[PDB]
């Protein structure tokens, strides 16, 4: 048998190029303004606010 | 219950040491050299002080570990010094017969050998009263006389000497081999001028440093006596 | 000091807050650029402690 | 937190933004042409060609091309 | 050198005369890359490759003891890929002897 | 142990400054109320004003001298936590060695977390193997699949929180008798007369049960300059 | 951050990272030269621009050595499984290890910024003088380069040898490799540093060591004093990586551990007494001509001892798992070519041989087969083992049987020749040649351009 | 003195033990980044210059 | 302390993401230039960089 189509279904092909839209049809470089959410950018990735610039490290 | 290490997750004084160095390369003035020099001085303190305030973490092997990186760079220094000796003796073949004046064996060896050993005896004695918790504060001041005579005699010696490094190589390793003594001896300094009396006293890396770096440069002093002086 | 030697001082007599000194949120805005240049000036005790011991010796030197 | 456990977690979990491989690809190319472009340039500073024409610093027919 | 652990004739009878040695497949499963869902964002995804690990997984015996995944080296030990902070706990290495003392009994 | 640095002023005993200034509230605070700076001061006013007033001493039971010292009388199920705690502990910097684990008595692997990493060498001498490490998972009996050694994880889990001294202490330990701030007063004026203190944290704390400033000399040892 | 961190697992990933783009450099290099070396005439460097082949075969070996390989073995795969081997939390000196990378990188940027800037000659990678201090600054800016190495590889050895005080289990071989490496560097090093110092004297300072009356021979024996203990702590590395592999992939434990370990231990000591086997030809005395043959001959004995021993770890194993994984065909072939290389070694290892086959395309592949062959499978060998727990992705290399043919095959079409050439013979360092060498140089250019070709598919 | 109070020895690198005087001194260093790069530019561009490798389409026009 | 929702229900109707397009070998060869002179972020980081 063919064990691939057994999950055929859950692997829909992708639309954009990498995975993202360009960033004038969507920012994913802004913050997410999603409650809960403000360590994130808006396509999932770490704000550079939380990791870098206010870094917990650092004291912030 | 904590974890047996309270790790360091980031640092960015390397970044800037590591830049200090490139602008000794990357230089138009020699005096932008002098002023990167202090800069580098400045960031390896800071670095000192991150030593320092890791005491915070109560690491019974912090003691430990440090003062192996020590024995390491002990050896480093001994093994730059043979290579030192090894360039001298290699030539040795072409010394002794040539048109040059050589030191005498009377009045430098003796008069560096006395002040040298005078040096290690005030180290024994600040060694001493580190293991009684006592301090003397005259102590500091004879290292400052010591280190003031003997720039003192290593300038006059230079400026008089008769024979250049361009003479013979056999001149050269002998100013070779006297200047990085004096640099060893002048790192002493550096370390030195900091010495003071800490109440956690003999969980501090600083005193036992001191101890094996001195008698390391007098011990080296003797070898070199031996292979030029005498 | 705060080691075996010492230990921990009471609060009748703290003064550095950590919730006030920690939390740098914004701390450019609440120091402005002199409090900028004041900080890393301050910052720099550890090494000014050193050139106040290492210079005079060099200078004898030179 | 669970986006932190892993270190450089995006890539991991294969969310990072493509730049990064770019920026690491070109990074190796501009590596490559610090052999090229100085070979290039000294040939012709000694010569005046960009590069040789292969055997062309012997004696060749007169048909050669 | 090693030659595996001694066994005496005792040890080697049956207690029926039926017994045959115990036929549990020790292949974990088949695998292939780990296939994250789309609509899980970071966190989840995280949380998903930490059900994946192969080092988590066992076979139950007919006594319903498990033999786990094991290594020779414990790199095999962290998650996959290396988690940033990976032996909190201090892994404990096993010693064996045959000393005893008798506040460990009680009679 | 051995992996610990060295005792500090503290490990011994507090400054009277780290004292709470409101010493009526600190007594009539439940034990699982109070804070390590307020539990230590709490037993030491306590069980210093029990132990200085020598005629009660000898009809006092072991039972109510223990509490009034904060001393927490042992049973099976506190001494099993605390000999785990202290195995934990112990195993931060030692070697983990002890007799083959068996069905009936398993290598007994602490851990705080649901998960610890484990390695087996065998058995003694050449039953001795190469280290085989392996992830003990709480809720499985783990056989080494080359010498059959049975390992299991124990955790130090009670309640929503991982085993501690302060959480044995609170869990098994009962607040007796509310403590009388008349004892206090009658102890101080027992040790502490005429310029002689011979009861210093005594003369403190009734110092701020007065307020603060009202016992001689008092004002003068809270005022300080830096 | 990306530039602050200093996890170690992180820094590991950044030496394998820098190592591959510094290698590109490196490779690119090599083609160069293999391109120049197809006919005789001249194809891609002028007559008049002979000094930039001279720059390019001097670079080609400084970086592959210095900046690639020993970054990839001793600082990259160290670095990431080193501290999880020894069950610790993290390396003992994190910040040392942060600026460590940094610095590799900044001596980096030196190097091929004075290939820009400066004159472009060369003086080969051991720059012995006379040659290298009558040079131009590309030779000073080099200096620097190697100077700064040598602070971060001294500074990385003092990091690995403090494992042994927070060890917390058994020490492997691999970590016995590391150690005994990072001894030879803490040995070897500071008499690098001092020869240096009196190359850059007689550059910088007037001095006079390398003129008439000074003996420019004793910068052979300083410089190879540490050259020969380099090429070791280039080796055990990758011979630590092997006895990983061998082990978990065929499920046997490592047999002769002890004597593995002591034949790590035994390898280190005689590679530190034996550096004058690069000096036959200068003209030392007789007795020193027979100690030094007489023990270079000695090293093979520990090294044949593990050969053995990693043989004995793949006979036997079970035949159903499946054996084309690429990390256990590079460790196999690792053994196979290295014997090649070793023996090569042996062969020029007598004197008088040597004397036929010094300064020869001989000694080219001899010590090719065993860094650009041997090294460079074992460093992709043991990050191939890691990949799951490094995590990366977007190559087609973990199961790809076409790469380990191709890669094999074609290496060999480039080193094999180099061999025949040798007894023809074809000096070293040169670009043009005699028309009667060209068939077995075009052969190994041939090789070189189908290698590259093949760099490429994995992607 | 109370033990659970001195989380920030943990929390937060030594490196800003110093809060704001710490942070002030990487962010001033951090302010000369450019400035450098400007400064080794001129470094290349001085060797550059000096080995007349400006005029290597002149020297043969 | 804080509390938060199980879900959020975003105000927008665009899936901006998801999974990659099927690329072939030169799929970079005109997607990275796109994104250097197309994407405000790489092209603004471009000039500040040479600016500075
Ligand atoms: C760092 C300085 C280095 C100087 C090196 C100089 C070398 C030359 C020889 C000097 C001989 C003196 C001793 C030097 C060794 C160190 C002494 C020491 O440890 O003192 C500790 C002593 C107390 O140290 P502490 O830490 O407080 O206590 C440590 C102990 O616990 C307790 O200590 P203690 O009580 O056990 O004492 C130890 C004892 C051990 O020493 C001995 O016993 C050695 C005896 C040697 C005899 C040689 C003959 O030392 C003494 O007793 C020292 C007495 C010094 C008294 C100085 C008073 C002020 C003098 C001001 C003079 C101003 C002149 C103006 C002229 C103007 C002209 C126009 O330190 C001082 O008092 C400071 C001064 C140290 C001595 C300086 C000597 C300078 C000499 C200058 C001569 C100029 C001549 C000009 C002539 C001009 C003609 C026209
Ligand atoms: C030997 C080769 C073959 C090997 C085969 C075998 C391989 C076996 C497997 C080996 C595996 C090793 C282990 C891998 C572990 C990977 C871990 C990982 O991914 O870590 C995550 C890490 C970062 O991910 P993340 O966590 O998302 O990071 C987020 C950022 O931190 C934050 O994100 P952000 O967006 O905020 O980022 C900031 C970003 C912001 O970026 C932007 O804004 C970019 C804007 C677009 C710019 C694009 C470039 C423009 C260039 C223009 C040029 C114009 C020329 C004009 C010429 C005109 C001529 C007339 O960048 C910057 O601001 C700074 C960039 C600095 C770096 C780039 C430097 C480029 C070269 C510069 C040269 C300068 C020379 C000056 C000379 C001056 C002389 C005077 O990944 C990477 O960095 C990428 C790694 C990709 C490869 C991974 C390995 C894959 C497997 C191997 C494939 C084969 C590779 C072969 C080598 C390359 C060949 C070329
Ligand atoms: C009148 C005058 C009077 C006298 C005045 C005297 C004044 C004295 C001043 C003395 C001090 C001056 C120096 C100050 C330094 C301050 C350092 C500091 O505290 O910084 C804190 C500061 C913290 O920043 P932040 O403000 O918190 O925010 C930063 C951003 O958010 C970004 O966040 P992030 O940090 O996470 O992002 C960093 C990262 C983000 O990542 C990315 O961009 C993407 C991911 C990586 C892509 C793949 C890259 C290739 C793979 C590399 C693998 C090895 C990496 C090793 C680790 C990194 C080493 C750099 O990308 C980068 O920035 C660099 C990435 C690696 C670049 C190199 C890769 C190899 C390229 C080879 C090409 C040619 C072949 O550090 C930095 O982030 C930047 C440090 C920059 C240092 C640059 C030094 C460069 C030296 C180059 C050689 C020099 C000689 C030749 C030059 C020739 C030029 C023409
Ligand atoms: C990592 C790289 C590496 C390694 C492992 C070695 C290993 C050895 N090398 Fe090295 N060598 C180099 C890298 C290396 N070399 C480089 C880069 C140069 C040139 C530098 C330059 O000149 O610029 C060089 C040059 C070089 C020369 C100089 C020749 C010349 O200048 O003309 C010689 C000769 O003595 C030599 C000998 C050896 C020997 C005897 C070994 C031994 O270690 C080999 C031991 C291994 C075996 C012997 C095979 C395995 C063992 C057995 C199968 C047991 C049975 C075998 C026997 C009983 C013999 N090497
Ligand atoms: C380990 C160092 C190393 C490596 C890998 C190589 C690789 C190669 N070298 Fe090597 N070479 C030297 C070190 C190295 N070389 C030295 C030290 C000299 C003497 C210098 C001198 O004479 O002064 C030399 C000399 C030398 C010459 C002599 C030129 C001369 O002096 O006349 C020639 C050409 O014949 C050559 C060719 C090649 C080729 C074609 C490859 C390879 O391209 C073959 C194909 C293999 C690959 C393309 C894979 C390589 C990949 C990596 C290295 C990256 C690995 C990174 C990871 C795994 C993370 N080399
Ligand atoms: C009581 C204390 C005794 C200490 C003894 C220490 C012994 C250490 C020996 C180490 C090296 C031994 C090598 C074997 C001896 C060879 C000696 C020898 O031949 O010396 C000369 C010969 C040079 O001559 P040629 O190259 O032939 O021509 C030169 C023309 N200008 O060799 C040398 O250069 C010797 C160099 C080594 C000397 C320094 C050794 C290390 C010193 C360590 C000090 C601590
Ligand atoms: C040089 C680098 C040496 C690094 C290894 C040794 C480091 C060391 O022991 O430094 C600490 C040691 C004592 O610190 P403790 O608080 O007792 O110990 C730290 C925590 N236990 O510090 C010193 O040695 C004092 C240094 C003062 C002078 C610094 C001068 C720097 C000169 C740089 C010139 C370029
Ligand atoms: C044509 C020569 C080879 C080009 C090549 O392979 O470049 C690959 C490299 C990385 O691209 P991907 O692997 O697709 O990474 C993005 C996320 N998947 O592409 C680039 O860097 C594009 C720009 C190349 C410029 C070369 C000059
Ligand atoms: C590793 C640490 C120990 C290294 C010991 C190496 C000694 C090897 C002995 C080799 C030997 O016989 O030396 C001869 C050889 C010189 O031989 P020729 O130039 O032919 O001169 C001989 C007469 N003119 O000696 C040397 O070069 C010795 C070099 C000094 C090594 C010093 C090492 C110091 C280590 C600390
Ligand atoms: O070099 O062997
Ligand atoms: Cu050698
Ligand atoms: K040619
Ligand atoms: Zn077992």
């Amino acid at each position: 048998k063919s064990y691939y189509d057994d999950f055929k279904d859950r692997l829909k092909p992708g639309k954009y190029t990498q995975g993202r839209c360009p960033q004038s049809e969507g920012d994913y470089r802004q913050e997410s303004k999603t409650i809960g959410r403000e360590h994130l950018n808006d396509d999932g990735t770490r704000s550079k606010r939380y990791t870098v610039k206010e870094a917990d490290a650092l004291g912030y | 219950f904590e974890l047996n290490i309270n790790i360091i997750n980031y640092n960015y004084l390397g970044i800037i040491i590591t830049v200090i160095i490139s602008i000794y390369i990357y230089n138009n003035s020699n005096i932008i050299s002098v002023y990167n020099s202090n800069l580098l001085l400045i960031n390896i303190n800071i670095w000192m002080k991150y030593n320092i305030l890791d005491m915070l973490n109560l690491n019974v092997l912090d003691y430990k570990i440090l003062l192996w990186i020590v024995v390491i760079i002990i050896s480093n220094e001994i093994l730059l010094f043979v290579s030192f000796y090894w360039i001298y003796y290699h030539n040795y073949i072409n010394y002794y017969h040539v048109n040059i004046l050589i030191l005498n064996s009377y009045n430098i060896v003796y008069n560096n050998i006395i002040l040298l050993t005078l040096l290690s005896t005030i180290v024994n004695i600040k060694f001493y009263n580190y293991i009684l918790s006592y301090y003397k504060y005259i102590l500091s001041y004879l290292i400052y006389y010591n280190n003031y005579m003997f720039n003192n005699k290593i300038i006059l010696e230079y400026k008089n000497n008769s024979n250049y490094t361009n003479d013979s190589v056999y001149m050269t390793s002998y100013f070779y081999i006297i200047l990085l003594h004096y640099i060893h001896i002048y790192d002493s300094i550096i370390l030195i001028v900091v010495y003071n009396y800490v109440n956690y006293k003999n969980i501090n890396n600083y005193y036992i440093n001191i101890n094996i770096y001195y008698h390391l440069i007098e011990v080296l002093y003797i070898v070199i006596s031996i292979l030029l002086y005498l | 000091w705060p080691l075996w030697c010492g230990g921990g001082v009471p609060d009748k007599f703290i003064k550095i807050d950590p919730d006030v000194h920690f939390n740098l949120q914004g701390y450019r805005e609440r120091i402005g650029w002199y409090g900028f240049f004041t900080a890393f000036l301050q910052a720099n005790y550890h090494a000014f402690v050193y050139f106040v011991r290492f210079i005079p010796i060099n200078i004898a030197i030179f | 937190n669970l986006e932190d456990h892993f270190d450089l977690a995006e890539y991991m979990m294969k969310m990072h933004n493509p730049m990064s491989e770019y920026l690491y690809w070109i990074a190796g190319f501009v590596s490559g042409l610090h052999g090229i472009l100085p070979l290039l340039h000294s040939n012709y500073y000694f010569s005046g060609m960009f590069l040789p024409r292969d055997n062309d610093n012997t004696q060749l027919c007169d048909d050669s091309w | 050198i090693y030659e595996g652990q001694t066994v005496q004739e005792s040890e080697l009878i049956p207690q029926e005369d039926d017994w045959v040695i115990e036929e549990t497949n020790f292949c974990l499963g088949r695998n292939c890359y780990v296939r994250f869902r789309e609509e899980d964002d970071l966190a989840r995804r995280a949380l998903h490759q930490m059900d994946s690990q192969l080092n988590k997984m066992h076979t139950r015996l007919r006594d319903g003891t498990v033999i786990p995944y094991m290594s020779f080296h414990p790199d095999e030990m962290v998650d996959r890929p290396a988690p940033i902070h990976t032996f909190s706990e201090k892994p404990l290495l096993k010693w064996t002897w045959d000393e005893t003392y008798e506040e460990a009994y009680d009679d | 142990y051995r992996h610990w640095h060295r005792m500090s002023e503290d490990d011994w005993a507090l400054p009277l400054d780290s004292m709470p200034e409101d010493v009526k509230t600190l007594m009539a605070t439940p034990q699982t109320e109070r804070g390590f700076v307020e539990d230590y001061w709490y037993n030491r006013i306590r069980g210093e004003a029990t132990l200085l007033d020598p005629e009660a001493l000898p009809s006092k039971s072991y039972i109510a001298l223990a509490r009034d010292m904060g001393l927490q009388i042992v049973d099976e199920p506190s001494s099993h936590m605390m000999g785990l705690i202290e195995l934990y502990e112990y195993l931060r910097g030692a070697s983990f060695v002890g007799p083959f684990g068996t069905i009936e008595n398993p290598v007994l692997v602490p851990a705080v977390g649901q998960e610890r990493v484990v390695a087996c060498t065998g058995g003694v001498g050449d039953e001795e193997h190469f280290t085989l490490w392996f992830r003990c998972r709480e809720g499985f009996m783990y056989r080494c699949g080359e010498c059959d050694q049975i390992f299991m994880l124990v955790r130090l889990y009670y309640e929503d929180r991982y085993w501690t001294q302060t959480l044995v202490r609170d869990t098994f330990m009962s607040d007796g008798d509310m403590f009388d701030l008349k004892t206090l007063e009658r102890v101080h004026k027992m040790w502490n007369k005429d310029e002689m203190v011979r009861w210093e944290v005594g003369y403190w704390a009734q110092d701020y049960v007065l307020g603060k400033g009202v016992l001689p000399g008092m004002v003068e040892e809270h005022t300080r300059v830096n | 951050f990306y530039i602050l961190v200093n996890n170690n697992k992180r820094i590991g990933i950044y030496y394998i990272k820098l190592s591959i783009i510094i290698g590109i450099l490196g490779i690119v290099l090599s083609y160069i030269i293999r391109v120049e070396l197809y006919n005789s005439g001249n194809r891609i460097i002028k007559y008049d621009n002979v000094n930039y082949y001279n720059m390019v075969i001097t670079l080609h070996g400084l970086l592959m050595i210095f900046y690639i390989i020993m970054p990839g073995l001793y600082g990259g795969i160290p670095l990431y499984i080193l501290p999880i081997l020894s069950v610790i939390t993290d390396i003992v000196l994190p910040r040392i290890n942060n600026i460590s990378i940094i610095i590799v990188l900044i001596s980096y940027i030196v190097v091929i910024n004075s290939i820009v800037i400066e004159y472009n000659i060369g003086t080969g990678w051991t720059l012995y003088p006379p040659l290298s201090i009558i040079g131009t600054v590309i030779v000073n800016m080099i200096l620097y380069g190697l100077i700064i190495i040598g602070i971060s590889s001294i500074i990385s050895a003092i990091n690995f040898m403090n494992i042994l005080i927070v060890i917390d289990g058994i020490i492997y071989v691999y970590i016995w490799s590391i150690i005994i490496t990072s001894v030879l560097l803490i040995i070897s090093l500071p008499i690098l540093n001092g020869i240096l110092l009196m190359i850059l004297s007689d550059i910088y300072f007037n001095s006079i060591y390398f003129i008439l009356n000074g003996d420019v021979v004793l910068y052979q024996h300083l410089f190879w004093y540490f050259g020969h203990p380099e090429v070791y702590i280039l080796i055990l590395p990758a011979f630590g990586i092997i006895s990983i592999i061998l082990s978990v992939l065929n499920n046997k434990i490592i047999f002769g551990m002890k004597s593995m370990i002591l034949a790590i231990i035994m390898i280190s000591i005689l590679g530190s007494i034996v550096w004058a086997h690069h000096i036959y030809t200068v003209g030392l005395e007789l007795d020193t001509k027979i100690y030094f043959n007489n023990l270079t001959l000695i090293i093979s004995i520990p090294t044949g001892n593990k050969i053995y021993n990693w043989i004995i770890l793949y006979i036997g194993s079970y035949n159903i798992l499946y054996n084309g994984y690429q990390s256990l065909i590079f460790s196999i072939m690792f053994i196979i070519i290295f014997i090649i290389g070793g023996i090569t070694g042996i062969i020029i290892s007598i004197d008088i041989i040597d004397i036929g086959l010094h300064d020869t395309y001989y000694i080219v592949s001899h010590f090719h087969y065993i860094l650009s062959i041997g090294a460079v499978i074992s460093l992709l060998a043991g990050i191939l083992l890691l990949k799951d727990i490094i995590g990366y992705y977007n190559v087609i290399i973990k199961i790809n049987k076409y790469f380990g043919l191709l890669l094999f095959i074609n290496i060999n079409i480039i080193f094999t020749p180099q061999f025949i050439i040798g007894f023809n013979v074809m000096p070293r360092r040169i670009l043009e040649y005699s028309d009667n060498i060209i068939v077995w140089n075009l052969i190994s250019s041939i090789g070189s351009i189908s290698t590259i070709l093949i760099l490429l598919s994995i992607f | 003195i109370d033990p659970t109070k001195n989380q920030w020895r943990w929390c937060v690198d030594p490196a800003w033990y110093g809060g704001m005087r710490d942070k002030a001194n990487m962010d001033m260093y951090r302010l000369m980044v450019y400035p450098f790069f400007g400064y080794a530019l001129l470094y290349l561009h001085s060797r550059f210059k000096q080995n007349d490798k400006y005029n290597v389409f002149a020297k043969w026009r | 302390g804080r509390e938060l929702p199980e879900y959020v229900v975003l105000p927008h109707n665009q899936q901006r993401y998801g999974r990659d397009k099927s690329y072939s070998y030169f799929t970079c060869l005109w997607h990275f230039p796109k994104m250097v002179f197309t994407e405000k972020w790489c092209y603004t980081n471009i000039m500040w960089f040479v600016f500075w």
